[PDB]
């Protein structure tokens, strides 16, 4: 469940982009390079209701250093679908299959 | 961001003299570059580049929400400069750069430097330490004038690498005709139906989340309207600077 966001020199893309965890474990994303990668959720394929805000970011935080990570923790089982604000049209996005 | 140009352009520099920056980054925002009139082969100077921008000023997000600008620049010098190595930098310079990492645009291109997203509030003004060349340790460089080019941008882009534009631009109507029904979503966002009346068809107009349309039901709209604000409060800027590489003597 370990996500670090950008590769090693310039690879914006969620590593891994979609794993499988559940209600009790934790999510991380932490970004090394190419910040920042601050992820939102969008509510476009959440299972159940929920606000997007509560399990997304803010403008106020934000993950410019290398070092800050973004951690969620779900309960809800279903597949969520989180993306980089700073980068969703680049292609680098990933998906929470929670269950 | 200065990783788009460089995964998809050899060099940032177009025969029109275009940054690659302005092919994305479509607003125009002044950009400024000091640089020493002249100086001696061997030496630490400092390329002082401004990208200025009202404070007060927030963009939409990528998420929808307001927030603040981060800045950007691409630094172009003549082949032979390149970045001042740590050990030449001094301690009064070192604090000047704050803690930036300026890389370099391809890695056989060490005359090409950039650097960003770095945050607006603290980088508008940004300090490049180069290393100016001898000549009399590189054939190819001389005594003589050279340019620098520079480009420097504060704000989200409005298109992806891809061409899909991004929620930091205007939306146009895909057809003209009447608005038959404006469908407010519930988490943000906004679904437009227009009746192209003319050639009996209904075209749906998506909107994302963190623009206002300025447009009513039953209004009549023509292809390539604007739907909504432009939410974009930054730009692109493009500076121009010439040294002159001078012989110690006279
Ligand atoms: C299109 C392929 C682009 C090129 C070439 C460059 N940039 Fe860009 N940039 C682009 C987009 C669509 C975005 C927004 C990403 C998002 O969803 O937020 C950006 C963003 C930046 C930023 C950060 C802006 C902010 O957070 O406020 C900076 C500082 C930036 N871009 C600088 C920049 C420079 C100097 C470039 C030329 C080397 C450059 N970008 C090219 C799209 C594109
Ligand atoms: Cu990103």
């Amino acid at each position: 469940v370990e996500v670090l966001l950008g590769g090693g020199d310039g690879s914006l893309a969620f590593l891994p982009g979609d794993f499988s965890v559940a209600s009790g474990e934790e999510i991380v994303f932490k970004n090394n390079a190419g910040f920042p990668h601050n992820v939102v959720f969008d509510e476009d394929e959440i299972p159940s209701g929920v606000d997007a805000a509560k399990i997304s970011m803010s403008e106020e935080d934000l993950l410019n250093a290398p070092g800050e990570t973004y951690k969620v923790t779900l309960t809800e089982k279903g597949t969520y679908k989180f993306y980089c604000s700073p980068h969703q049209g680049a292609g680098m996005v990933g998906k929470v299959t929670v269950n | 961001y200065p990783i788009f140009a460089q995964q998809n352009y050899e060099n940032p520099r177009e025969a029109t003299g275009r940054i690659v920056c302005a092919n994305c980054h479509l607003a125009s925002k002044p950009v400024d570059i000091e640089v020493p009139q002249a100086v001696l082969p061997d030496t630490v100077f400092e390329a002082v580049v401004k990208i200025p921008y009202d404070m007060q000023l927030k963009q939409v997000l990528a998420n929808g929400k307001k927030g603040a600008l981060n800045v950007g620049a691409v630094l172009i010098l003549p082949e032979g400069f390149e970045l001042a190595p740590p050990d030449r930098i001094s301690p009064e310079m070192k604090e000047k750069i704050g803690n930036l990492s300026f890389q370099n645009y391809r890695p056989n291109k060490k005359n090409i430097l950039v650097i960003g997203p770095v945050p607006g509030q603290k980088y508008s003004e940004i300090t490049f330490p180069i290393l100016a060349p001898d000549p009399a340790t590189n054939k190819d460089v001389h005594f003589l004038k050279y340019p620098i080019y520079v480009g420097g941008n504060r704000g989200r882009g409005q298109i992806y690498p891809d061409g899909s534009k991004s929620n930091n631009t205007v939306y146009n109507a895909t057809a003209g005709g009447i608005i038959s029904k404006i469908l407010r979503k519930e988490k943000g966002g906004y679904e437009i139906t227009i009746v192209d009346a003319s050639n009996e068809r209904q075209v749906i107009d998506i909107i994302p989340r963190g623009l206002e349309l300025l447009v009513s039901e039953g209004e009549s709209i023509k292809l390539d309207q604007p739907l909504t604000s432009n939410p974009n409060v930054g730009g692109f800027g493009q500076g121009d600077a010439e040294i002159v590489l001078q012989d110690p003597l006279r």
